[PDB]
């Protein structure tokens, strides 16, 4: 299981069966410098092949504490890291292995694209594989972006955002574009609501410097809310992306649109549409086999994975900077929970506002 | 009797007759502090014995245990009769003294008779949270330091000394579960 | 495509312990706002749910349900599952139980629960009002682990569990800490709330004037209580119910503990007060014992003579057990992000829960009515046609000819589809429907749907009576789209609905207040 | 041996009644015919094998 | 009915609608008021008291069923069947 | 019998072993887990059967 937390427990709370079992095994005396000689270590590569989950990466970051403060076996580069996968994936004959939840993303998205072909008419030649994949992918993050701003504003406002009109600075200065955009776009809301919620538009008479910054009400579950869009949506940095995905959308599929997966045909209207039936009928065929720790994989699963050194994927455990990784293992490990505290909430907030 | 039907075997009227004649008279004894003085604890078949009682119920879709109806086995008259017992004898015995100290003389002096008869013995110690008395662990004794009044109860496992613990009487009954 | 690549301590160490951290405070610690359940409780109440543990069906076995949640929903080891179970079952550890156990479940006095083997649980009464309308797609569903199975995102809860029941737990960087609260007190809060939703924190206090543990005690102070609920952090104390009785005959005096605080052992305390007695830091105890016989639960701690017995009970207060100070700290789940919240903050994130469960209903609910009253304007339609219908099914050779042809020929209402078709002609159309179907100036249009339906029609159906029974059907559709129409056009009827639930709610599950609270001479 | 075929006149059940109630107008084409004929043909074959 | 056996299984039927049987595997699965009521409470108990009618044949069984030998156990217990088998000839 | 009502077809994907000694126990087998999964472990493993 889990393993004494170094940084925490006493020196004399080290006499623990389980470590005391890797300081043997080891063979570096178990002390920190009475008679520590890394030297006469017995084995010269290291591997932390801890389950593929969650607790498998906090069992690794125990066992890293352990070794980087009980130091010279870090530095001459005999720790390793081993990269068990976490997802099998069949489609009948077809085997793939998954690490990460975000590779499982992709392969998803590889597997939608797969004998896909999208055609705009009726009669017209299928787009190409990679600026389907450039679209699919751009589509993607946009959608994270929105599932980010989701707080700021509705999302069904965001996704309709993308295919109306862009809305520059200049016509903030103006007036009557301002009141048509807005309009055009709460109409829109309307049409296609299959909620109760109900839009309407207000104009902003901002005297300050002579801008109209539309806002949109809705009624949602019967509470009224105002998300009056500011100068600054218009330019930061947010609205911009929702802009250029939207310029490659406008009017890309036309009225007799269409998407083939070989013997299957589907009449489309919308982009979002082909893409969920491009999703749904990749994963008919599809199985998932999530391993909860190497327990559940067969030895030679794990031969092939992760202890053949010839399809091995490993990585070298090097400290770039002293004082940094001491700073780091202090914080997110000591006894204090303030730093540890504020570093998550930073690194979160971080997480959730890469680079606008 | 149930819907003028005699019972040979009894019935679920009988048993909580009992139950409620053996609490009520434990209570008064408890109460009035007699049996304290008599040095003598009354249980089951002192209060019944020479006794005449006759218990008539009337239900009105009753279950038996056969076709002879030799015993009831309906659960809703068991719950009627103690409550009934347990207000209205214990109101008898408030309202007659003379009577009450009458059948507590009765009980204490079948009590005393009991107690004469069984084996001569000495008190023991018994586990407690100031003393142990090097006993083991899942051990859950008594109260009660005679033996004869005590009882020890050898279950299964732990589960199940958890389930016998919860429920028992903590003044005679102990509980050491096995393995 | 490398077999080693160097990775720097600092990247990794920060990768794992982060992802560690946010899936831990996400998924196992703290409760959400809304339903107030861990997702394991979700998980469980939902396998249990799905099962069919009804509060009126027999028991199943401990072991059904956890391999059930452990195969589908909740990939964590068995013992932390049945730990779960067995803490939702338990009376003296949630104030409303979730489960109702049979068997044994462990008690004050200490004794662990019975193994996965021997119990039996069944959903209690309230966990179905805790799950009410969860068919009706009135929550998000998310897809399990495997992907194969769904799970609810949050359970439509009519009970605000979070205050109610209580939470505790640890997270990496948050902790929680939720004390239980009486059920009445917390729905007249709600519905002070709805009222006026710009109440004060002291309004919500007259309604609710602190917490009522499972187990009955004293709360010593009212400054933890107020601190906690405009703050959401403060500590309270609970003191434990503790006589003095003198016997008439004798001067001789004994202390007697009715009652102990929150999630402390009993049997702990007793060992703790031996303890005391054997290293003589306690003075005047002559004994010590347990007199529990499921009518209460008594601690007899007989003093000596040369002893006040008021000093002694003092200072097992002071010193032992019997006063335990809880640390408040609301911390829970607001938008699946941690957040320190207080009492006003929670019954307005309720109430908006509710809000939007309501509202999910009726849209549910209108476009099922609309739907079926299609279905049944097709059938009156083929049962006014009844004769050339037959006519032309049976000279077509296929079904799929039959569709053809029914779908191409417009229809004559008749006097009864006439008669029907006029009061509430519109308004009561699916909203997918294109304008080109329906009843285009007394010739209807059948869709694929109508048709196919029409084809399915059985023999048993023509008689009369069956015909009057739809229209009665349809008349009834009729009114219920009206009123869930007219539950959508206002808020007013909204706030409406949800009042009458919660009143319905309180009347059911309605309790008495168990735990005093008193003033105290450091407020 | 009340029902059945008697003096080329079929006699019906209660259970033959009530499926017969159970009909759908999607089987009155003419390809159920042919189905039921079939069927019956296979179903003879069957129970003489 | 035509016959006994049809009116049986028919009361059986019946009687088996609603009915739901709880078996206890051990006390863990017993309520502590469930075993009060049964067991543990001495107005509503039923005890029984070992006691040794003849020592001699206690001590045959106790060695024939509990000892190292398996041939007067196995002797014993097939014997045993046989006339269970053989109760009412 | 367990695993057939199940649905645990051999050519169906998998299941876990839990769900499967937990639907015997609680329906079929009155003896409890533990004893079941050896059972299993024995009659899946290739070098005893």
């Amino acid at each position: 299981g889990k393993i004494l937390n170094v940084e925490k427990a006493r020196f004399d709370k080290m006499l623990s069966s389980q470590e005391v079992a890797t300081l043997i095994t080891a063979l570096g005396c178990g002390i920190g410098r009475d008679e520590y000689n890394p030297d006469k270590l017995r084995y010269h590569s290291i591997i932390i092949m801890t389950d593929a989950d969650v607790d498998g990466s906090h069992i690794r970051t125990l066992l890293l504490t352990f070794f980087y403060r009980q130091p010279e076996i870090v530095e001459r580069g005999h720790v390793y890291i081993a990269q068990p996968p976490l997802y099998k994936v069949k489609k009948g004959k077809q085997e793939q292995y998954i690490k990460d939840d975000e590779a499982m993303d992709q392969y998803q998205i590889s597997i939608a694209l797969d004998g896909a072909t999208l055609h705009t008419n009726a009669s017209a030649p299928a787009l190409a594989g990679e600026a389907l994949e450039k679209l699919v992918s751009e589509y993607n993050a946009t959608q994270k972006m929105i599932n980010r701003m989701e707080r700021r504003y509705p999302k069904a406002m965001l996704k309709e955002l993308i295919y109306q009109p862009t809305l520059t600075e200049a016509d903030l200065s103006d007036e009557q574009t301002v009141t048509r955009w807005v309009n055009a776009l709460v109409s829109e809301l309307n049409d296609k609501e299959q909620h109760g919620s109900q839009w309407k538009f207000d104009v902003h008479t901002n005297a300050e410097q002579n801008l109209f910054e539309p806002i949109v009400r809705v009624r949602t579950h019967g509470v009224d809310t105002d998300y009056p869009l500011d100068h600054e949506f218009i330019t930061g940095g947010e609205y911009r992306r929702i802009c250029t995905l939207g310029e490659k959308l406008r009017g890309l599929l036309e009225e007799d649109a269409f998407i083939e997966r070989g013997e299957r045909r589907q009449p489309v209207a919308s982009f979002e549409q082909a893409l969920d039936w491009l999703v749904k009928e990749s994963r008919r065929g599809l199985s998932i086999q999530r391993y909860k720790g190497l327990g559940e994989m067969n030895p030679e699963q794990l031969w092939e994975t992760t202890m053949d050194p010839e399809s091995r994927r490993m990585l070298r455990v090097t400290v770039k900077d002293a004082i940094a990784a001491d700073q780091l293992f202090t914080t997110l490990m000591g006894d204090a929970v303030e730093p540890r505290r504020a570093f998550i909430e930073e690194n979160a907030l971080k997480a959730a506002n890469i680079d606008i | 009797f149930t819907n003028n039907i005699p019972q040979r075997d009894g019935g679920t009227h009988l048993a909580g007759f009992r139950a409620a004649m053996t609490r009520t008279l434990n209570a008064y004894m408890d109460k009035e502090g007699y049996s304290k003085k008599a040095k003598v604890s009354a249980t089951g078949d002192d209060a019944r014995e020479g006794l005449i009682a006759v218990v008539s119920v009337k239900v009105p879709d009753p279950k038996f245990s056969s076709q002879t109806k030799d015993k009831l086995v309906s659960s809703e008259v068991k719950s009627a009769v103690e409550q009934q017992m347990n207000e209205l004898l214990a109101e008898y015995l408030l309202e007659n003294p003379t009577d009450a100290k009458i059948v507590v003389g009765k009980i204490i002096d079948a009590a005393r008779a009991r107690e004469a008869a069984r084996r001569a013995r000495e008190m023991t110690r018994r586990k407690g949270a100031l003393d142990l008395a090097g006993l083991p662990g899942k051990l859950a004794d008594c109260q009660e330091r005679d033996p004869a009044l005590s009882e020890l109860y050898l279950v299964e496992g732990d589960s199940a000394g958890g389930s016998a613990k919860q429920g028992r009487n903590r003044k005679n009954q102990a509980i050491l579960p096995l393995k | 495509a490398r077999e080693i690549t160097p990775v720097n301590i600092e990247e990794e160490l920060k990768s794992s312990y982060l992802d560690y951290a946010m899936s831990v405070i996400v998924g196992r610690a703290l409760p959400d706002v809304r339903d107030g359940l861990k997702p394991v409780h979700r998980r469980v109440l939902y396998a249990m749910n799905v099962l069919g543990n009804d509060w009126n069906k027999a028991y199943k076995k401990s072991a059904r349900v956890v391999g059930d949640v452990i195969g589908k929903y909740h990939p964590h080891g068995d013992s932390a599952v049945y730990d779960t179970i067995v803490r939702m079952a338990q009376p003296f550890s949630l104030r409303y139980m979730l489960v109702d156990g049979q068997g044994n479940f462990g008690s004050i006095d200490g004794d662990s629960a019975a193994a996965m083997r021997f119990t039996e649980i069944r959903l209690a009464k309230i966990a179905h009002e805790l799950m009410a309308d969860l068919e009706k797609e009135t929550v998000d569903f998310v897809d399990n682990y495997d992907g194969t199975e769904k799970i609810p995102d949050v359970m439509p809860t009519k009970i605000p569990n979070l205050l109610v029941n209580g939470s505790s737990g640890i997270a990496v960087g948050m902790a929680t800490n939720i004390p239980p609260h009486n059920l009445t007190e917390v729905i007249n809060g709600c519905l002070a709330y709805i009222d006026d939703e710009d109440i004060s924190i002291e309004g919500l206090m007259e309604h609710i004037p602190g917490p009522d543990f499972p187990t009955a005690a004293i709360i010593n102070g009212r400054r933890g209580i107020e601190e906690a609920y405009r703050t959401g952090r403060g500590k309270v104390y609970i003191r434990a119910r503790a006589e003095v009785e003198v016997d008439a005959k004798t001067g001789r005096e004994t202390i007697i503990v009715h009652e102990i605080p929150y999630q402390v052992n009993k049997a702990r305390l007793i060992e703790k007060i031996a303890e005391l007695v054997k290293e003589k830091r306690v003075e005047g105890i002559s004994a010590l014992r347990d007199e529990s016989d499921k009518d209460g639960m008594r601690i007899v701690i007989e003093v000596k003579r040369d002893a006040v017995g008021e000093v002694v009970l003092n200072n097992l207060y002071s010193q032992t057990q019997l006063q335990v100070s809880f640390g408040i700290n609301m911390v829970a789940l607001h938008h699946g992000q941690p957040k320190i919240m207080n009492l006003k903050d929670i019954i307005a994130a309720f109430v908006r829960h509710r809000r939007e469960v309501v509202t999910r209903r009726t849209i549910f609910e209108l476009r099922k009515a609309r739907d079926r009253a299609h279905i049944l304007e097709a059938l009156a339609v083929a049962l006014a046609n009844i004769d050339p219908i037959i006519e032309l099914i049976r000279h077509a050779p296929t079904p799929a000819e039959a569709k053809t042809a029914l779908v191409a020929n417009p229809w004559q209402l008749g006097n009864v589809a006439a008669m029907l078709e006029r009061a509430g002609d519109d308004a009561a159309r699916p909203e997918w429907l294109e304008p080109e179907f329906g009843v285009r100036d007394g010739l209807y249009y059948l869709t694929e749907q109508q048709a196919q339906a029409i084809l399915d029609l059985r023999l048993q159906k023509l008689t009369g009576l069956e015909h009057e029974k739809l229209l009665d059907e349809y008349k009834e559709l009729l009114d219920q789209i009206a009123e869930l129409l007219r539950i959508l056009g206002s808020a007013d009827r909204l706030m409406e609905v949800i009042r009458e639930e919660l009143e319905l709610v309180r009347e059911q599950f309605g309790d008495k207040r168990r735990t005093e609270i008193t003033a105290n001479s450091a407020d």
